RNA sequence: UUGCCGUUGCUAUGGC
């Protein structure tokens, strides 16, 4: 047996460089090395953070405030909020537009603020790009990101720009482009409680900033697909995902290195897991990610999946296969064009063509026990993630926005046993990236905010 | 006789036995990522070099540690340069393909003799084979 | 590297015609070089079927040397069997080279194009720009290989040339 | 049989629209069922992507005919979103063509997809 | 525009002292210049601009990125006491030239 | 895929080389081996002497093709049915048969020289 | 008052042959032999040259109704 | 509660 022999000499190999528990176990480099240790500053950073946020089953779900206010934008793509350490959010749309709002007011509706709507002006009088240094969009704004701070926010989109506005008045302070034809920016992500921006550019690149400087830090490279989603947490690592290359990677920022993780599921070994006794088959794209902890994450796919990944395991942890459902099947009246209902239905091929939704959009509360899933199933979803970090389980949904789920994030009220958030999250009626999306089922283009209690 | 203070026999050796085809299968089959880095930050002189070998970048990454650990340039000592970077840089042009050594290809030294095949376990009993099994 | 056996036979020299036609090459010393070093990969795997199923030797060395072949590029992700490297050849390998995947990506127009490309430093793969046309390009640097951002053809400040050109006709 | 018999399943799927997204990328793919079957009667094709689920499905069976005559592989991708999301374009596409290169950096990935597709059909 | 990060900050009491390596970022800029340097190190730790210093300069291929080894003091007098004469010479104050004979 | 003939294999015994093993380490690639039934014929009727040849060129690993036509020339077979495809290494000894095959062109020949097998008209050996 | 030496003393070339400016870059001669090779391959065998360009006009050189150009067997 | 437009509430919905 080959692969019998090829485990048994790697264990007798191991144990051979082994070869070249007592009341005595101290070692003089460990200790000298906890020596600096103790010597060194700056225990601030770099916390190695694990989930000391369990509250998962703790707070209420079903009977949650829930306010769709509608918006007359079409197709909202983004969502950025902030809270100090009264509270602003953000809305950028595909119409051009950005918007300030309000949410502090917490029992009711945000509250519009400010406009700052790009257009044709804003087109360069060059078409060379380098000169691209204007002050607006013209084409497809498609991520906003609030600074931890609160000075300003930072805009992007496929005119390969970014523009950072003041918060106080959406004034654009400084327009930084990225200087080469194909830079659409994808993601942006603070790491949390900073200045520093990591942008995701479809070059198969990652952008990094400093915005008080209006400096770059350094661009990283690596991904074989477009960087689909960012996120990023406290400590300089950062997680992104590239869409088809079917891998999702973290950055060692300074170090510039990374550590992959592909997918890799297969629906022969998952139907003979079945087969010992069934719709359920490989992957299309990784799409979105949000980094839970400092060890752990959770990424979203293209066939429904919800996977949760450590920083261990090159193989996912855990996996959720239909998170959303499945799509409703094309009618017989829009399939075929026969005239008979036998010839039409011989049309579909049975299940065959059965098409999962896809989860667009995925929000890891930082450090906590419970993160939020949306897409054009018309229900968001909440799932908590065991204490053991090696499962997650669906607590409940949240049923009021119809459309497909652009952006989903929290906002934070209340103190440490008693605690109350509001779940923004934009709906648009188009997927936030191309149109690809009919049956468009009582859609609208708004903010799905609940609040929800204890 | 007597007992004689032997560091030879107390020193961590960990390469005599340390063969690439072995640690090739174990990253294979080491279910933890490899920290690789960002794509072109690992090529050397423009393309002039190769991209640089795992042992290279062990190495480098080594000596840029113990660098910022204790602030100090290394040199350019003329008898270990003379000998080590122009024979090392010249067996990388030989053996090095795109990133990857294919010397060991071309090298006569057994596998099972040195590093597989256990020597302290290596169970000449019946009883203690049985034992080792159950 | 090392010369062939018998070089001046007619059908070598129609080889390297072919191969240094189709693939811009300077001299034969591009063809021997990597031939050579394919002789040595060959040749090592030869003596890895020359030896029988479950050999140690045979395992560890065979799944390496097809995996670091795969990683290389040479070598395609389903066919991991041992016999292809005895299947592979010498084009195999030089098309795996920086200006015959610049030509091929379509940066550039020939190989010559390519070339210049190249040595005029107007290609980057990744982070660094590569400046040598025999590069050997893996397959995840397959898809980095872009125009470098400090040069025209980028998107940045354009020559020496143009700016003189457009200051004589501002003058 | 349906009409929209030869369809792949799942992992020969991903793997035609892994090869679509690269042709796209590197402008070899024609996209769409006019442009398809016109660079079919040209014989600039390599393999032919039609998607089973369009709002009727002799819009595109128009072209197994075509292939049929030419003798080209043709094939059926379950999804129309999806092989428009492969394409690149912010539409669904019914339809899409591999045309032939041999400046082409993918020619290998291409061939076995047509090898695979082939063996179905 | 340069940019700035400090690692590893570690605080030597013994020569009171505070060292750390800088990664220093200058894209499209040629290199560090180090007065500048010492300039912005010495504004985001306090004053003592005669108190930092900079030493082990490395810049990695392409530009972009280079490493140095910071050190920055408080009491320029006891700087000027645990510095080496030839960096005083080179940013400071202090000259003594050598006696040129055989 | 090479084809074999009679005073090839004669110099193989003589030599002690083995078929596929010195094609593959000659070639460095894999071969198949292929003895025509004219080339077979030829070494049934070298008589009882050649009993060593004969049931060595009765080995499963080496492949054989069938020929059609009269008489038992296998120099006239091989040339015949190398100069008709061009896709075929002939392996041969004769200084007859190595001259006409050496002179068709795009044609490679081994033969037996020293202790192993050589290759002259194929361009990459190495 | 200086008086230079001049090319021809200092660069030593006595008395060569005219030689080629294909010859002074080692691969443009390469690229210019196998473009000729390539045209002369035209010649003996017939080339794929790519399929039928636009309306199939005719044969444009000609139909030789007595020639036949394929291998015989044996 | 918005680009219009409808039911509107004296606030929620649904068609482009
Ligand atoms: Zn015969």
């Amino acid at each position: 047996n080959p692969a019998d022999k090829r485990r048994r000499l790697a264990k007798q190999y191991l144990e051979n460089l082994k070869s070249e528990d007592e009341y005595n176990n101290f070692d003089a480099g460990d200790l000298d090395k906890d020596i600096i240790a103790s010597r060194l500053k700056e225990d601030v950073a770099e916390q190695q953070g694990r989930v000391f946020r369990y509250f998962g089953d703790k707070l209420l779900i079903s009977e949650a405030k829930q306010s769709f206010t509608r918006v007359g934008e079409n197709n909202l793509t983004c969502i950025s909020c902030f809270q100090p350490v009264r509270l602003f959010a953000y809305t950028v749309s595909k119409d051009l537009q950005l918007t300030k709002y309000d949410i502090t007011d917490f029992s009711k509706r945000p509250k519009k603020l400010k406009y700052a709507k790009g257009g044709a002006k804003y087109i360069p009088t060059s078409k060379h790009e380098y000169e691209n240094t204007t002050e607006g969009h013209y084409d497809e704004i498609l991520t906003v990101a609030a600074s931890p701070d609160g000075k300003y926010v930072v805009t992007g989109g496929r005119d390969r720009k970014l523009i950072v506005w003041s918060t106080e008045s959406l004034s654009p302070v400084k327009v930084i482009p990225t200087k080469d034809r194909r830079g659409e920016v994808l993601s942006l992500a603070f790491r949390k409680n900073s200045d520093q921006l990591y942008a995701s550019c479809a070059d198969f690149k990652i952008r990094t900033y400093s915005i008080n400087q209006f400096s770059q830090l350094e661009i990283l490279y690596g991904h074989h697909d477009i960087v689909e989603d960012i996120s990023a947490l406290a400590m300089e690592r950062c997680v992104t995902v590239g869409a088809r290359d079917r891998t999702a990677m973290l950055w060692k920022i300074p170090d510039e290195t990374r550590l992959t993780f592909r997918g890799g599921d297969e629906p022969q070994k998952l139907l003979r897991r079945w087969m010992k006794e069934p719709l359920f088959f490989c992957e299309g794209s990784i799409d979105v990610v949000s980094m839970v902890d400092d060890f752990h994450f959770i990424t979203g796919s293209d066939n429904g999946n919800i996977c949760l990944w450590s920083l261990a395991k090159k193989k996912p942890i855990f996996t959720e296969r239909i998170a959303h459902g499945i799509l409703p099947e094309p009618s017989f009246n829009d399939i075929s064009g026969e005239t008979d209902e036998e010839l039409r239905k011989r049309q579909l091929q049975g299940k065959k063509l059965l098409q999962p939704f896809w989860i667009t959009s995925l929000y890891a509360i930082p450090y906590s026990n419970v993160f939020i899933s949306g897409s054009w199933s018309g229900s968001l979803k909440v799932w908590k993630i065991s204490d053991n970090l090696r499962s997650f389980e669906l607590l409940g949904e949240l049923s009021g926005a119809k459309g497909v789920v652009t952006k989903i994030q929290v906002v934070e009220s209340g103190k440490h046993g008693k605690e109350k958030f509001r779940i923004l999250a934009s709906i648009a009626k188009e997927h936030r990236l191309g149109r690809w999306i009919a049956n468009v089922s009582g859609a609208r283009n708004g903010i799905y905010s609940a609040v929800i209690d204890q | 006789f007597e007992d004689r203070f032997d560091a030879r026999e107390h020193k961590d050796r960990s390469n005599k036995s340390r063969m690439q085809a072995m640690e090739e299968y174990i990253r294979e089959s080491s279910d933890q990522p490899d920290w690789s880095a960002s794509i072109g930050a690992d090529i050397v002189n423009h393309g002039r070099g190769g991209i640089k070998s795992l042992r290279d970048t062990e190495k480098e990454r080594r000596v840029t540690s113990f660098e910022e650990d204790n602030f100090t340039r290394l040199n350019i000592t003329n008898k270990a340069e003379k000998r080590k970077q122009k024979q090392r840089e010249r067996n990388a042009r030989m053996n090095v393909i795109g990133g990857e050594d294919f010397g060991i290809f071309s090298s006569k030294r057994k596998l099972e003799d040195s590093t597989s095949r256990r020597g302290a376990k290596k169970t000449r009993s019946a009883w203690d084979r049985a034992q080792r099994r159950l | 590297y090392s010369t062939p056996k018998r070089p001046y036979e007619s059908s070598r020299l129609d080889a390297e015609l072919k191969l240094a036609g189709e693939f811009g090459l300077k001299n034969k010393k591009e063809i021997y070089r990597i031939s050579f070093q394919l002789s040595k990969i060959r040749r090592a795997a030869r003596d890895l079927l020359t030896r029988d199923e479950k050999d140690p030797k045979r395992l560890f060395e065979g799944n390496a040397l097809i995996r670091r072949l795969v990683r290389v590029g040479v070598l395609s992700e389903d066919k991991k069997k041992l016999d292809y490297v005895l299947a592979l050849k010498v084009e195999d390998f030089l098309e795996r080279r920086l200006q015959t995947q610049v030509y091929k990506l379509g940066l550039a127009k020939s190989v010559h194009h390519a070339r210049v490309l190249i040595t005029q430093r107007h290609i980057a793969v990744g982070k660094q720009i590569v400046n040598i046309p025999s590069f050997m390009v893996r397959l995840d640097s397959e898809k980095h290989i872009d125009f470098a951002p400090t040069s025209p053809f980028g998107g940045a400040r354009p020559g020496r040339v143009a700016r003189r050109n457009a200051a004589r006709k501002a003058e | 049989n349906p009409k929209a018999f030869p369809l792949a399943d799942a992992a020969l799927t991903q793997q035609i629209l892994d090869v679509v997204q690269q042709a796209a990328n590197l402008r070899q793919l024609k996209k769409g069922a006019n442009e398809a079957t016109k660079t079919l009667n040209r014989g600039i094709s390599e393999f032919i992507i039609m998607a089973a689920d369009c709002e009727p499905i002799e819009i595109l069976l128009h072209l197994p005919l075509l292939c049929e005559d030419k003798n080209v592989p043709y094939v059926f991708v379950p999804s129309r979103v999806a092989l428009g999301r492969a394409c690149g374009v912010s539409r669904p596409v019914i339809a899409a063509s591999i045309t032939t290169n041999d400046a082409s950096a993918i020619k290998t990935q291409i061939y076995a997809v047509k090898d695979k597709i082939e063996t179905l059909l | 525009a340069v940019t700035i990060r400090t690692r590893k900050v570690i605080s030597n009491p013994l020569l009171a002292r505070k060292q750390f390596v800088v990664d220093v970022l200058h894209p499209n800029r040629a290199n560090v210049s180090k007065d500048e340097l010492r300039e912005k190190l010495a504004e985001v730790y306090k004053a003592e601009k005669d108190a930092v210093s900079v030493f082990g300069f490395r810049t990695q291929f392409g530009g972009g990125k280079s490493v140095g080894f910071g050190l920055v003091y408080n009491s320029v007098a006891e700087a000027k006491k645990f510095e080496p004469t030839y960096r005083l010479v080179r940013y400071g104050l202090a000259e003594k030239v050598e006696k040129a004979s055989r | 895929q090479v084809l074999i003939d009679t005073n090839f294999i004669n110099f193989s015994i003589q030599k002690k080389v083995d078929i596929v093993r010195g094609m593959m380490d000659c070639l460095l690639a894999k071969c198949n081996p292929l003895i025509t039934d004219c080339v077979m014929a030829e070494l049934e009727k070298l008589g009882p002497k050649y009993r060593i040849a004969l049931k060595l060129a009765r080995d499963p690993r080496i492949k054989r093709l069938s020929c059609s036509h009269k008489g038992t020339y296998a120099d006239d077979c091989l040339v015949h049915r190398v100069l008709q495809h061009k896709c075929y290494i002939v392996a041969t000894n004769d200084a007859g048969l190595k001259q006409r095959i050496r002179k068709i062109p795009g044609i490679p020949l081994m033969s037996v020289g020293g202790h192993a097998y050589v290759i002259e008209k194929l361009p990459d050996v190495f | 008052g200086k008086r230079a030496i001049n090319y021809q003393i200092l660069k030593n070339k006595g008395l060569t042959p005219k030689r080629n400016k294909d010859n002074r870059n080692s691969r443009v001669k390469k690229r210019k032999k196998y473009q000729k090779a390539q045209k002369k391959l035209k010649s003996v065998r017939a080339v794929y040259s790519g399929g039928q360009s636009g309306v199939y006009e005719g044969e444009k050189t000609g139909i030789k109704k007595g020639l036949t150009r394929s291998v015989k067997f044996k």
